[PDB]
């Protein structure tokens, strides 16, 4: 709504630990001790990641 | 009891005014310090991919 | 194409 | 070199802890000249009123 | 790995962890997810 | 007819209440200055109730 | 007046510091989500 | 028992001193120290754990 | 003086930090090594 400054995915993906790894997931999927709805919110963070990696590109 | 030594040094003291000297405002510690210092400041890669 |  | 780290650490805090020791000592100090300033001041605009 | 295996996977030999990865990759990327019914059946 | 209210109107509409700043003394800045308030020589901090009207409102 | 020079001066040389340092962190961290894509990518690939 | 009030320079000492200006400077400069380096010890262990 | 003094001990407590700083920057040449690894892996299995 602003643009002001284009390099906003790449300042995003930059910001160090903002998002979860592959293999956080993983572990998070393979152990049966977890509520479907932090695994639910687990997987928008990823898939809004890679989207944004995505549109990098 | 601090204001009655406050002006106990005030009015008892029998020292004119002239013979108060004036104390330091650096102690030797803080001197010694910022000589080192000035000598350390005076002896003071592009992302790669 | 038979990767994608 | 997490181990490593940890350990300079530890090493390093016993002398934070004494200069903030010393810090809180020459604040207290500067608290108490700043009153007997205060003190003097007043008594040397209005001498009569301060008495 | 098996015949079975690194037909799925184009790797002839990995640790167990490769392969575990790889196969649940796989049953996600064609979304056969917790129960899961195929190729990897027929080949496996 | 008399006309008058059960209360009076009600602070900031007085034509005296008229706001020039905002106070936003912060937690520890008061602190500190009821501190040096109270560790004064001439300290006002106990004229008692009696001695002035102002320290009875408050 | 060394005095207040010298407080200038280590500030500035504290503020550097933290800026060289926060830029390096941000490259070392878009580099790793560069390469998990990356991988990611061939994975996939290969099994389709 | 020490006291959080104790660090505070009022608001007339500074402009009595400049000098207390600064100081002040000073220790939020480190603060921002502390921070970065408190930071840097989550993120080596972090790195550690995924390793 | 007592300002003087105060200062004095608030610059001597930052040098020690800004010192411990170093060690601090020498993990990041550890991951830099372990990411340039990571990309060896990734060249070949791209060639294979």
């Amino acid at each position: 709504c602003l643009n002001n400054d284009p390099e906003i995915l790449k300042k995003i993906a930059s910001i160090p630990n903002l998002f979860p790894t592959d293999l956080e997931i993983f572990q998070l999927f393979t152990n049966p001790s977890v509520d479907i709805q932090i695994i639910n919110q687990y997987q928008l963070l990823y898939n809004l990641k890679n989207d944004i990696l995505t549109n990098l590109e | 009891i601090s204001s009655n030594d406050a002006f106990n040094m005030l009015s008892l003291t029998t020292v004119p005014c002239d013979r108060i000297e004036k104390s330091r405002l650096f102690s030797e510690k803080t001197i010694r310090y910022l000589m080192q210092k000035q000598h350390e400041m005076k002896t003071q890669k592009p992302l790669t991919p | 194409e038979t990767l994608s | 070199e997490l181990n490593e780290n940890a350990r300079e650490l530890e090493q390093i805090k016993p002398k934070i802890a004494l200069q903030d020791k010393e810090i809180t000592s020459v604040l207290s100090n500067l608290h108490e000249s700043n009153k007997r300033y205060r003190f003097f001041k007043k008594i040397s605009e209005d001498p009569v009123k301060a008495l | 790995y098996s015949p079975q295996l690194t037909a799925i996977i184009g790797l002839k030999s990995g640790t167990s962890h490769d392969a575990i990865f790889s196969i649940y990759k796989y049953i996600h990327l064609n979304e056969l997810l917790a129960f899961e019914n195929n190729r990897n059946n027929h080949n496996s | 007819v008399k006309q008058w209210d059960l209360l009076p109107e009600p602070i900031r509409f007085l034509p005296n209440q008229f706001p020039l700043k905002i106070h936003r003394t912060p937690y520890l800045t008061s602190l500190k200055k009821i501190k040096d308030e109270i560790d004064d020589p001439f300290t006002k901090i106990n004229t008692r109730g009696a001695e002035d009207p102002k320290v009875l409102i408050n | 007046f060394l005095t207040n020079e010298l407080i200038r001066l280590q500030m500035e040389k504290l503020d550097a510091k933290l800026n060289h340092l926060k830029k390096l962190e941000k490259f070392m961290e878009l580099e790793r989500k560069t390469l998990e894509r990356q991988q990611e990518n061939l994975l996939i690939q290969r099994l389709n | 028992h020490s006291h959080p009030s104790d660090m505070v320079i009022p608001d007339h000492l500074a402009e009595l001193i400049p000098e207390l200006y600064s100081f002040q400077q000073l220790v939020d400069s480190e603060k921002r120290l502390d921070h970065f380096i408190h930071l840097r010890n989550l993120h080596m262990k972090r790195m550690v754990a995924q390793w």
